């Protein structure tokens, strides 16, 4: 399958603790993809012959900022790709990817922010989760803070991951706390309150727009991981998670048979429907990440090494396994991430390296 | 855990 075609190094030595391919590229256009390290962001385009074109970054005025993480979007009106940045600072940065001017930020948290995601149907809703303990929804529309999910039963500690299922209607977060928590979207209240967000115009008001406080998830477990949860994905209604104890674990709430819609907040059960095991990636702060498909699933280790799952099998505990590696390349892997067309897969590493793998 |  995959062949290491290029790879480089960014100038400043520090980790890259993320990587996106732009998805929302315009056909005909080449793959872009991000890299957020440091205390800047940085598009490279992908050409033939493994050429990884360095195109322009946008560099954080306060040389004190570290980028965690990075999500793309497109602007509703527009259809114009917008990349959202943040990291230490708890600052969330809009950037315009063609000029990399930043359009405009969101403070909150004020703590560091670990990871963001966008709703996979409505490209205004955006949720950062943090050090704070709290997970929020912004509509980066009307730029409004529709909810804060938090409370003594939210997270105890820092939030590290948070993924939306399929249509965006619930939430699974997890955390340094060892839990992960579900969080619905769908309910009255929910609905309502994105519903408001988009009425809410400052000019035309005289009120501020009141956020949602959400203080009880609508599951929560324990029982998945031993140690700090630092990767969460749905697939389906089932659960991929993963610690820094060499496993991803194949999971879902509740007994073999029960509906996830159905899961009350006091459901004391999981199923554990396989686990994927790997070497050498004790660290914490390790994400893997899936394909547009969701056929395949791609995770980097402490030294280096890529480790590829199949999914396109019968029952998760079937999946097969290939595994990639380069004799100069031997830094960790903090993230990975598929071309949308699935041709090129790039991992990103603490020495500040690239990784171009072609199919 | 160490995060490196």
């Amino acid at each position: 399958s995959f062949k290491c075609v290029n790879s480089l190094k960014e100038d400043h030595n520090q980790p890259l603790f993320g990587v996106q391919f732009n998805w929302h590229s315009k056909e005909g256009d080449p793959l872009v993809f991000a890299t957020v390290g440091s205390n800047r962001v940085t598009l490279y385009e992908c050409h033939s012959q493994g050429e990884i074109r360095l195109l322009q970054s946008y560099v954080d005025a306060d040389a004190d900022e570290n980028f965690y993480t990075c999500a793309w979007t497109y602007d509703s009106n527009t259809s114009h790709p917008l990349l959202a940045v943040a990291g230490s600072r708890g600052i969330i940065r809009i950037i315009n990817p063609i000029t990399m001017q930043c359009i405009k930020h969101y403070v909150g948290h004020g703590n560091a922010i670990n990871e963001l995601k966008f709703h996979p149907r409505d490209p205004n809703l955006l949720l950062s989760v943090s050090k704070d303990h709290a997970l929020r929804l912004w509509n980066i529309q009307t730029d409004t803070l529709v909810a804060i999910f938090g409370g003594v039963e939210g997270h105890r500690d820092e939030v590290l991951s948070a993924d939306y299922d399929l249509l965006g209607e619930k939430i699974m977060s997890c955390g340094m706390d060892h839990s992960l928590k579900l969080w619905r979207i769908n309910s009255k209240r929910m609905m309502n309150a994105i519903k408001e967000s988009y009425d809410y115009n400052p000019n035309k008001t005289n009120r501020p727009f009141i956020s949602q406080k959400i203080h009880f998830p609508d599951f929560s477990t324990r029982d998945i991981h031993r140690n700090y949860v630092d990767c969460v994905r749905w697939l389906g209604d089932l659960i991929l998670s993963k610690s820094c104890e060499n496993a991803i674990v194949c999971w879902k709430p509740g007994k073999m048979e029960d509906d996830i819609d159905k899961i009350k907040p006091s459901e004391s059960n999981v199923t554990i429907l396989g686990r994927f095991d790997y070497s050498q990636c004790d660290i914490w702060y390790m994400r893997f990440s899936m394909d547009f498909w969701q056929k395949m699933l791609a995770l980097g280790n402490q030294v280096g090494k890529l480790y590829v799952w199949d999914l396109e099998v019968e029952d998760p505990h079937k999946a097969k396994c290939t595994t990639l590696t380069h004799h100069k390349c031997g830094a960790a892997i903090r993230q990975t991430s598929f071309s949308r067309d699935s041709s090129i897969l790039i991992a990103v590493c603490d020495d500040a390296s690239i990784w171009r793998w072609d199919r | 855990a160490r995060k490196s």
